[PDB]
RNA sequence: UGGGAGAGGGUGGUGGAAUUCCCGGAGUAGCGGUGAAAUGCGCAGAUACCGGGAGGAACGCCGAUGGCGAAGGCAGCCACCUGGUCCACCCGUGACGCUGAGGCGCGAAAGCGUGGGGAGCAAACCGGAUUAGAUACCCGGGUAGUCCACGCCCUAAACGAUGCGCGCUAGGUCUCUGGGUCUCCUGGGGGCCGAAGCUAACGCGUUAAGCGCGCCGCCUGGGGAGUACGGCCGCAAGGC
């Protein structure tokens, strides 16, 4: 669900926060914790290379698991589900008979106190682990690597899931959040299920300063520049774009298509996004 | 040539009886009508009722090229 | 070359289209109301009908078609003249059977056809 | 759905006597346990209204029989729907 | 508990040992979810009117049995988990409709 | 207590036929559509044909003059959860009954909100024809919507244009579903023709519009008008 409030200031009328109601335990298992490094959108350069960032609430980024083939065959008890400030997904934590601890993405319908596992042999249940190749054509499944043991690359945003279409050869076929058609490799692991807090989409932000929260700095409209500034800025009185809508860079922003051409992993990709 | 006549006591609800229930279908797959099938009100119910769990079950047809 | 093979007949309301193919299906020629030579509503006529399965059977005749089994869809007016073409072309006709597609009850049709 | 034996258990509750059925003990006790079980259905089953329909005579009917009781004897219906955890 | 009557069929392209396999997941699974099986026919190979995963053969099993009623449609669900596993049909027991 | 019939309702699964799109093979000069045409599609390889894949929607034969529900309405198949109802037995309660101003719920289609989905169809819209014109009827396209979830709307030729319950007043025939002894008898539904009687007539006639009792709703010339004002409901459209 998602929670509303009353009008009783002007913001509060249309702000929605989230129900939270999946969450066990609020804080975080301090051996998975480390400094999150702020950068404020600027490089090694010092200089800004993702305009309007920066003043968000302080963060602890929690370590999470996204080889989880790492630990094959040693099941684990689902401990707790938290909140993670650096993902629209929850995280899970993980206690493994093993005696180690870590955290996944929260999928949906996991239940705390639940078990779970990675492996060729793993029961096709929310939140086990297994390469590709030996997941049922038709489940439908995230957090997944793009190349073997490289890491969950794949649905990993709340709500998201791939699905498995077919297979050939030594890769098998998903389609991707977005509905593109890709190949991906049979070895590379998966997750059963889709990520939980579903729900995430339907926030509304309500005001000004929970953007400020969010680390999102007030954006710019190139209209409202000038001509030394952008594509756009200029006219006397307001003023229409005058040419193709352009970034401040120069380049085009309606349509233009940007992915590389003869990008090698052209021939993995079967169909680019619809709609 | 009613085909209830042409069989001896035989259960309708018997969804595997492939060689009972087989008579009963057109040579077209269709079920065949109570005018060709002599079956009562109640009867036919039950026998196209276990006729169509045959053809899922891969016993029966769901349809046949008419032959000339 | 094949000798014996399959006799496709695609007739509608509208025209006529026969299709000579393989045993495997794979079409060797076809004809249709418009290969003929005629146009407009001409085509889906019976006689029309009758000169196409003809034009498809002396040119599937030249490729060294001996057999062929008649396979039927579409309920036009133009239809068992074509099967009539078939017979008396010279060919063998070793089966006629009609497959026309028949849903059950699957998309909703135009508004014409309710 | 309700077992043959519950009814009984049931049943045998709610006799004023040995071989007593269909009373008023009897019939509203059986209507309860029919509602309660309902009354769980259409929890899950927000969307079945036919069956609603169901629950509101049944819930009419015990209504119905309750007000005899009370009528009747004060006592024994006190008992009765304290002994089912009815009026509210 | 209930009694139904378990439809299964699977590929026909198996050998004995990987036809016995799947009969063991079968078998276990009945037992795990309440079904105390009674009477059982295992019919072999029989020709299909049509192709099922584009096969004219299907290999039949069935099994009349005793299980709970909450827990036939998770089995259901967990028979057709295989790869193998092409229909799986519970009934509804009944006693037989007598014709003539 | 014991038994039955049924597209009654809800949730989850699932099967095939067909349309569309996409990939491959093979193949060539048209296809499509109409009263006849044209727009359109096609040598940049269409149609027709075979193989594969994807996706949505509706369930052909059975199917009925049939069944079920209070109405709206409900149809492949399976399972679970669940309502109403009929029969037989004649065991239990002892008038506990009937109707029902307000209230409450349900309420086809279209329509609205948020998020999915989108094959076919198709308001609006574009084009081709017809025509004096054609903001139409016909043809080629085509977006909402039609589908799912949750929440709104609450209208209708929502009709049997026939409120509910009950008693009494010839029968003949077709049908569905129960119970007997099963020739047939006896219940409960679905039609037809009809005694008596009703009715302005048409027609109704044990499924009354017959003869009677009870309760509710409603009518009082046509238009103005289901409009106005007020009030209540609705996000709005709008409803009462
Ligand atoms: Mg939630
Ligand atoms: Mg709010
Ligand atoms: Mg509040
Ligand atoms: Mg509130
Ligand atoms: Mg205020
Ligand atoms: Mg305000
Ligand atoms: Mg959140
Ligand atoms: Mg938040
Ligand atoms: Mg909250
Ligand atoms: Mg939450
Ligand atoms: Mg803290
Ligand atoms: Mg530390
Ligand atoms: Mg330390
Ligand atoms: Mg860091
Ligand atoms: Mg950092
Ligand atoms: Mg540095
Ligand atoms: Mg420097
Ligand atoms: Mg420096
Ligand atoms: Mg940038
Ligand atoms: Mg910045
Ligand atoms: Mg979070
Ligand atoms: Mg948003
Ligand atoms: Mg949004
Ligand atoms: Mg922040
Ligand atoms: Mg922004
Ligand atoms: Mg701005
Ligand atoms: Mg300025
Ligand atoms: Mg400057
Ligand atoms: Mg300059
Ligand atoms: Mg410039
Ligand atoms: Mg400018
Ligand atoms: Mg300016
Ligand atoms: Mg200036
Ligand atoms: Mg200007
Ligand atoms: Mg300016
Ligand atoms: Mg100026
Ligand atoms: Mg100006
Ligand atoms: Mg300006
Ligand atoms: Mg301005
Ligand atoms: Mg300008
Ligand atoms: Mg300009
Ligand atoms: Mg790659
Ligand atoms: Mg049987
Ligand atoms: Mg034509
Ligand atoms: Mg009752
Ligand atoms: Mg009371
Ligand atoms: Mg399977
Ligand atoms: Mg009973
Ligand atoms: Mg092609
Ligand atoms: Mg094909
Ligand atoms: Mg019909
Ligand atoms: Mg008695
Ligand atoms: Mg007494
Ligand atoms: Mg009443
Ligand atoms: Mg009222
Ligand atoms: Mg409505
Ligand atoms: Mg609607
Ligand atoms: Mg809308
Ligand atoms: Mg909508
Ligand atoms: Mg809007
Ligand atoms: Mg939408
Ligand atoms: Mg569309
Ligand atoms: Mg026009
Ligand atoms: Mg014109
Ligand atoms: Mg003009
Ligand atoms: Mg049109
Ligand atoms: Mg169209
Ligand atoms: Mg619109
Ligand atoms: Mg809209
Ligand atoms: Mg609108
Ligand atoms: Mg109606
Ligand atoms: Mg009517
Ligand atoms: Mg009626
Ligand atoms: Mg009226
Ligand atoms: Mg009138
Ligand atoms: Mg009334
Ligand atoms: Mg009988
Ligand atoms: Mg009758
Ligand atoms: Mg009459
Ligand atoms: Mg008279
Ligand atoms: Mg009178
Ligand atoms: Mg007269
Ligand atoms: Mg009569
Ligand atoms: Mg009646
Ligand atoms: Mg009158
Ligand atoms: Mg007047
Ligand atoms: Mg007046
Ligand atoms: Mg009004
Ligand atoms: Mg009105
Ligand atoms: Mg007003
Ligand atoms: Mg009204």
């Amino acid at each position: 669900a998602v929670k509303k409030f009353k009008p009783y200031t002007p913001s509060r009328r249309f702000m929605t926060v989230a129900d939270f109601s999946e969450i066990t335990k609020t804080e975080p298992e301090k051996s998975l914790v480390k400094p999150l490094k702020k950068t404020g959108g600027r490089n090694n350069q010092g200089r800004i290379t993702v305009r309007f960032r920066g003043g968000g609430h302080k963060r602890l980024y929690r370590i999470i698991d996204f080889k989880r083939w790492d630990k094959v065959g040693i099941p684990a008890k689902v401990a707790a589900i938290e909140y993670d400030p650096n993902r629209s997904a929850r995280i899970a934590l993980l206690h493994y008979v093993d005696g180690e601890k870590r955290y996944i993405i929260a999928p949906d319908g996991l239940q705390v106190g639940q078990q779970v596992v990675a492996g060729p042999d793993a029961p096709i249940q929310v939140g086990n682990a297994l390469p590709l190749r030996f997941i049922p054509v038709g489940t439908v499944v995230h957090a997944v690597e793009l190349e073997p043991k490289k890491g969950a690359k794949l649905a990993r945003a709340a709500g998201t899931s791939a699905q498995i279409q077919g297979r050939e050869g030594d890769y098998v076929i998903l389609r991707l959040p977005s509905g593109e058609l890709r190949k991906v490799h049979g070895e590379c692991y998966a997750t059963v299920g889709a990520v939980g807090n579903a729900d995430h989409k339907n926030i509304v932000l309500g005001k000004a300063g929970r953007s400020r929260w969010l680390g999102r700095r007030p954006h710019v409209r190139g209209a409202a520049m000038n001509p030394v500034d952008h594509p756009h800025g200029g006219g006397e009185g307001r003023a229409p774009r005058g040419r193709p809508p352009a970034s401040p860079w120069g380049w085009q922003t309606k349509g233009l298509k940007t992915r590389k051409r003869r990008k090698p992993s052209s021939r993995f990709i079967i169909a680019r996004r619809k709609k | 040539a009613k085909v209830k006549a042409t069989l001896g006591e035989f259960d309708l609800r018997d969804y595997r009886n492939v060689e009972v229930l087989k008579r009963f279908l057109s040579e077209t797959g269709k079920i065949l009508p109570r005018r060709r099938t002599g079956l009562s009100a109640k009867e036919q119910r039950i026998l196209a009722k276990t006729i169509k769990r045959a053809r899922i079950l891969g016993l029966l047809p769901f349809t046949e090229k008419l032959v000339r | 070359q094949v000798a014996s093979g399959r006799a496709y007949i695609h007739a509608s309301y509208n025209n006529t289209i026969v299709t000579i193919t393989d045993p495997d299906g794979n079409p060797i020629t076809w004809s249709s109301g418009g290969v003929i030579g005629y146009k407009g509503s001409r085509k889906g006529t019976p006689y029309a009908a009758q000169l196409a399965a003809l034009d498809a059977a002396k040119k599937a005749m030249a490729y060294g078609m001996q057999s062929v089994d008649v396979i039927v869809r579409g309920t036009g007016a133009g239809r068992e003249q074509a099967i009539r073409a078939l017979q008396a072309s010279g060919l063998q006709v070793k089966s006629i059977v009609d497959d026309t597609p028949v849903p059950h009850n699957g998309c909703r049709p135009k508004k014409k056809f309710r | 759905p309700i077992t043959k034996e519950e009814k009984q258990k049931v049943i045998q509750e709610f006799a004023r006597f040995p071989g007593d059925t269909g009373s008023t003990e009897v019939q509203v006790a059986l209507l309860t346990l029919r509602i309660n079980r309902l009354s769980e259905h259409l929890k899950v089953h927000k969307k079945d209204h036919h069956s609603h329909r169901g629950l509101l005579m049944m819930v009419g009917q015990r209504r119905r029989l309750l007000r005899y009781l009370q009528r009747e004897d004060p006592e024994r219906y006190r008992a009765l729907i304290e002994k089912l955890g009815i009026r509210g | 508990m209930r009694r139904y009557e378990v439809n299964i069929v699977l590929n026909p392209n198996l050998d004995q040992s990987q036809l016995a396999l799947e009969k063991e997941i079968i078998q276990r699974a009945l037992e795990n979810y309440g079904a105390r099986v009674e009477k059982v026919e295992e019919l072999g190979l029989r020709r299909l009117a049509y192709p099922i995963a584009k096969d004219p053969q299907g290999y039949f099993l069935w099994y009349q049995v005793e299980m709970p009623e909450d827990r036939v449609n998770d089995l259901a669900r967990e028979l057709r988990i295989r790869d193998n596993v092409r229909r799986v049909m519970v009934v509804k027991s009944q006693e037989p409709f007598l014709a003539n």
